């Protein structure tokens, strides 16, 4: 490629080659696959791509932009990355330069979601109009595509509309504003958006680049807040104070939109895994909800430097 | 194919030119003066050359007519319009302010759709402006606009974007008046200059006329190109039912709504295909028409200066042991009468009637051997040459470019 | 067909520098010395006078292919052939030194404000092209061929991987189409080379403005010094171009590409190009050639040219009594049933050796060369007639001929 | 016809050590180029006396098996074999390493010590002849006993090249410009063993592939002549125009050497007699014409006439038959005839056929008259322009020829049995 557009700010690699497509006129998917990648037998996906480096040798002449400025600021690699470990977080990173589509999507547990989450395209209406009275454009952001948070942090709510990613594998799709957004009536609650508000920072911030724990670090630190917390009996738990300090935290209603209903009444339960020993990579949202129901004047940056110091 | 050359900011005085990095990294404009020395060029002529052999001797004057130019009196404002017409196009198109980024936006409908007018931004203005070159052939349109437009990089390379700035295209029309060649050469001229594969991407797929005539139109504009200029639209006057009209529009909604300025080079056989419409005119002229005539040797009533400066300075590379030091008058009113003013048939004549009189052993040039030389080896510009020595105008009426 | 290692010379001319295609070249000689380059003549014929019979009528029969006399008319032709080859490869230097950190440095100085002006890189403009004009059996194809002959074909560089075509010989389309002539390339770049190009870019799909860049991109490719297109005189009343499309062509193809045209033709095709300035100032672009036949005498003198050309050929006599002295008869004879052109001069001396030798009586006389005139000479009669005759327009009612 | 390579050597020099030149026949005089053509019927006199239909038959036989050589077969003979042996001085095998040589004369001319040097070696001048002439006046039958004495595949034992030193091939009666090439090959793999029109000569490529690849098949081989025969039978009207059929025969030069011998009614001549410019190409070698042997070219009657009078005179077998012939015999012969060969022999056996049909068993010059104004019904047309001279109305219908006579004979000799 000759001209291959330089990334926005808190943008998805995906819109990137989307514009790259447009920029050039590039209507026939197959054509376009062709003259960035060079292999037909690739697959598109939002959040945790693969097929890197051959980007970064197309930006090989602007010096600032290299493959971990792209892994780790036009991805949702922020999000998987400190949780999921360090070694694994190694091989993820070593191997996102490589054309094993699967291994990225299927080594990190977290991301082996097999059937995709709401695999239908999102957007958000304010954020469309600072953008084009800013930028000039409309590009997916990493705000709203949150794996399973349908709210933009800033504002209320998100806006679906038709098309999937899986409905065709093979084009990239870039929003349009002029083609008329299928904005309809959304109603959204108060006690999300404050939960999307306190993930998005994570997102941008250059300590979480160095900053990854391991599982045995997030048992001990898990235990040692729940016996500061005392929640906790002797060697035991109160079996009830966690599922209040949730309860009156975050409303019923957000957990089910979540699908993180609450089963205290059965034994088999997010919450009492996370209090048992961990034994997986737990998605970012179920640290980030016990975070702020039980320490709710910590933000993330802070709470991943005092769960690694110890 | 052209070297890239990185580009470095400047500081404008204009208020309108504020910020646009297109029209920052070009180089300035030097002044009235200047322009008279920056394009000057004349062969090195060491004194020491005289007294080598005749073979040897005789391969340096033939180089002559390659390396040898007089800025006249024209070129100054053909330079001036030129780099007006190429700093005032990129207002439209600023990069910073997300004002490029909109035209390619807009570009994707026509890629799309297939209707070229169909607006998605209302925003976003046009200024590209339009000039239109007609001369008498021979009289240095091209070896003119060469040493022009030689100022300026060409193939400029923006590190803070990732744009290549192509500052000049320069193509020209099929022998045929042609839809789809000429599309197709757009694309051959640009990776040329680029060393890129343009011509092989798009047109082996067998597009239509309209669907290649908008992609021709956004890679256009992908890269911010400047200035296009198309050489001897001459061509086109030969072409299908149609053809004679479908790109004279196409050439006025690329300036009028697309925003790349045009520039067409053409011999005055091209008026009557620009004199159709007004509105096919006008729009296609709208700095108008720029006439180009040879030079004569008397305007108010004395010998012109730009004739004498012309002559007695080409008169000073003589490979002769035996030259002239001085230029006599009645050799330059014989030079004059037996090349009618155009540019071409001086610098011929002369270096033709220096390789013979080097061949024939008389080492002097005298009106003698000029006339011998004109009717002896320049045989298919005799009547045309006399119909402009006549001056009947019933004579110029046809051919003879005038 | 071969391919001949380079060996680098040097030349005085400060114009050329170090250029591989220029100093790839034989050395530059002068022009008098460059027409004993081209003299031929049979060898051994000093004691054939006693072998037989047919081997005397089949020794004969090889004249026309290996007798050539230079006039004085060649030097001149030679010296812009020359001219042409060599000048046309300033523009394609292809040793370019560290130009980028020069223009680079020249930029920025500019862009400082220390220095007041700047040029850049500049491309080649258009080269130099000839016209030969000669009237039909003058000689135009002969005096290239061994002319032409001096020069190798193809020269291969050690240090670059590009194949320098010097010359290449084609034809004319022999109906006059553009597509045709585009594929006598393709064919004649074949039997020079050794690769295949007839089948690999003989797509049929591409247009003539395709064409244009179909034969650019092995025109470039490869070093191309000369393109002569002989028998130009076809494409007067052709079928695919009306009325100047076809050297619309040759003027982008000299334009872009700037390899150097040379167009050899006939009177009949001077009004292809006389018809507009356009095209006038790029058929004589390096001047044109006009050929006449010889005149027997110049001034108020014999020409000197006629006599020795006439009296270098009358050594090469086969029969017994052969005469050493020529008489003035003979001669004036000779020219009467010539009319000074090139092609019926030796053909009516071998076809009246032969006749001579067949006969049984083995001498040369004015009613021999007479009568072989008359019986085998037919088809020549009313061209000949009409340049006795001498009338303009008698001589303009046929079309191969100066009028 | 496989002759194998034997190589004697001439006089000339510039023959010296062309292999395709000596394996020729050797260079012959006059003498025995006008002997080895000659042929007559033995006509023993024991036959004189037996049934009259093996006589029928073999009066039937004479016109075929009867020659007489006028005084222009060794001027052919001898053009023809100066064309052959000069057609390969250019396409001489005998090529050693020429890669050192044209090495060191490179070397030495950059060095001054040589100066100059000549680089190319395709030195072979474009040789043709346009042979043409009256329709039946002996372009096919002479042409045929000319090309006869030269073996036409030679096959050198050092080399693998076969030699096809002459190739005739006809065209259908409504003509085409492409049915040529298939002749060619059709030919071709006849003459030598192959299946070039299996393997390559298929009916998918067009007219130019016939053409290029008819130029490598004749590089691969060493052809020496190309002789098409009679292109009057191509038709003006499904080639494409007067001016096209000329050009694809112009183009017809591109095969690499090959001298091409055109043979056509002079019907063609108006196709090349245009300018200068073809009647230069065309007479390459000079203007050879065939015309009707004339009774008296000089004053005195000639002697080729009288001889070929005499000797069909002396072919003769009836039970009475007289030695001597009258002079009103041979004049009525000229004043039919008018020199053409073709009907001379065929009016001679018709008679004698008519003598045996009703048992005369004798010639007389009333039978002639007879069966000249009775049988030659269609062919008048050339009899009556012949014999006023006119050029017009000879051209004009020199594509009339007697329709199928043999089948004429076939009845005449069913006529005689019943
Ligand atoms: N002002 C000038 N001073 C000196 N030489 C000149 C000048 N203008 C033109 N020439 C010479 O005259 C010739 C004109 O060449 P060029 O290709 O530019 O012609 P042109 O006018 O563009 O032709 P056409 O209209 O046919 O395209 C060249 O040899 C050039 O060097
Ligand atoms: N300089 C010469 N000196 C002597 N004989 C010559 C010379 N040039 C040509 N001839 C003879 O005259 C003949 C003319 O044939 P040639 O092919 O040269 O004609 P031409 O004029 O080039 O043809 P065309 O009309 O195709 O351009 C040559 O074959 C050769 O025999
Ligand atoms: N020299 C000859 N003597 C006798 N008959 C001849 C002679 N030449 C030709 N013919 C007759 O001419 C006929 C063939 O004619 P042909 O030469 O094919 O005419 P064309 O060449 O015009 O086609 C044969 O049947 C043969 O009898
Ligand atoms: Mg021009
Ligand atoms: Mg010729
Ligand atoms: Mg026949
Ligand atoms: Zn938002």
């Amino acid at each position: 490629m000759r001209n291959f557009p330089v990334p926005y700010s808190n943008e998805l690699i995906y819109s990137t080659i989307a514009r790259a497509g447009v920029y050039q006129g590039i209507v026939s998917p197959k054509q376009l696959l062709d003259e960035v990648y060079g292999n037909r037998k690739v697959v598109a996906t939002l959040g945790l791509p693969s097929h890197l480096g051959v980007i970064a040798r197309h930006l090989h002449q602007t010096g600032r932009y290299a493959v971990q400025q792209l892994i780790y600021e036009h991805t949702l690699f922020p999000l998987y990355a400190p949780f999921v470990g360090k070694e694994r977080r190694d091989e993820a990173i070593r191997l996102m330069e490589y054309q094993a589509q699967g291994a990225v999507h299927l080594m990190l547990g977290v991301a082996a979601s097999r059937v995709k989450s709401d695999n239908r395209f999102r957007y958000c209406p304010d954020c469309v109009a600072l953008q084009l009275n800013r930028y000039g454009e409309a590009f997916w952001q990493r705000d709203w595509y949150l794996p399973a948070l349908p709210y933009c942090p800033k504002h209320g709510a998100l806006v679906f509309f038709d098309r999937a990613v899986d409905d065709h594998r093979h084009q990239f799709w870039a929003l349009g504003h002029t083609e008329l957004l299928s904005d309809y009536p959304k109603d959204s609650l108060s006690q999300l958006t404050a939960l999307a508000a306190y993930i998005a920072p994570l997102l941008d911030a250059p300590r979480a680049q160095e900053l990854s724990p391991s599982l045995e670090q997030w048992t001990l630190f898990y235990q040692r807040l729940a016996q500061d917390l005392g929640l906790t009996k002797s060697k035991h738990i109160r079996h009830d104070l966690v599922a209040e300090r949730v309860r009156q935290t975050f409303s019923d209603e957000a957990l089910e939109k979540l699908d993180l209903k609450l089963a205290e009444n059965k034994d088999t339960c997010w919450l009492k895994s996370i209090f048992r020993k961990h034994r997986k990579a737990f998605s970012y949202l179920q640290h980030s909800i016990v975070w702020q129901a039980l320490l709710p004047k910590l933000t993330v940056i802070e709470a991943l430097q005092q769960a690694s110091a110890l | 194919g052209a070297t890239r050359i990185q580009a470095v900011y400047r500081d404008t005085g204009v208020e309108a030119y504020r910020d646009n990095p297109f029209i920052e990294a070009l180089p300035p404009l030097q002044e009235s003066v200047n322009s008279a020395a920056s394009l000057k060029s004349s062969l090195q002529l060491t004194s020491s050359d005289l007294q080598k052999s005749r073979v040897i001797r005789a391969h340096t004057i033939c180089r002559i007519p390659d390396d040898y130019f007089q800025p006249l009196g024209t070129h100054l404002l053909l330079s001036e319009r030129i780099s007006v017409m190429i700093r005032g196009g990129y207002v439209g198109r600023n990069p910073k302010t997300g004002d490029l980024q909109k035209h390619l936006q807009n570009g994707y409908e026509r890629v799309q759709t297939g209707e070229l007018e169909t607006f998605r931004f209302e925003e976003a203005r046009s200024t590209a402006q339009s000039l239109l070159l007609i001369g008498c052939s021979g009289s240095g349109k091209t070896t003119s606009l060469h040493r022009i437009l030689a100022t300026y990089p060409q193939v400029i390379y923006h590190r803070e974007l990732n744009v290549e700035q192509v500052v000049y295209l320069k193509i020209d029309c099929s022998h045929n008046g042609s839809l789809k060649e000429i599309c197709l050469n757009f694309f051959r001229a640009l990776d040329r200059a680029l060393g890129s594969n343009y011509e092989r991407r798009y047109g082996l797929k067998r597009h239509g006329i309209e669907t290649m005539l908008a992609l021709m139109s956004q890679i256009a504009n992908a890269h911010a190109l400047g200035l296009l200029v198309i050489d001897e639209i001459q061509h086109l006057s030969r072409s299908r039912s149609g053809g004679s009209q479908e790109m004279l529009n196409f050439f006025v909604t690329m300036v009028n709504i697309i925003g790349v300025p045009v520039m067409l080079i053409g011999t005055p056989k091209a008026r009557e295909i620009f004199e159709a419409d007004l509105r096919s005119a006008r729009r296609g002229a709208g700095f108008g028409a720029i006439f180009w005539d040879p030079i004569q040797q008397t305007q108010r009533g004395k010998p012109n200066q730009e004739w004498i400066a012309f002559t007695d300075n080409l008169w000073q590379l003589q490979l002769l042991q035996r030259k002239d030091a001085l230029l006599s008058d009645e050799v330059r009113d014989v030079w004059y009468e037996l090349s009618q003013g155009v540019m071409d048939i001086v610098v011929k004549l002369f270096v033709l009637a220096q390789l013979r009189a080097l061949a024939l052993g008389n080492e002097r040039i005298t009106a003698g051997l000029l006339r011998q030389v004109y009717q002896d080896e320049l045989k298919p510009v005799h009547p045309m040459l006399e119909a402009l020595r006549s001056g009947i105008p019933e004579r110029i009426a046809r051919y003879s470019d005038l």
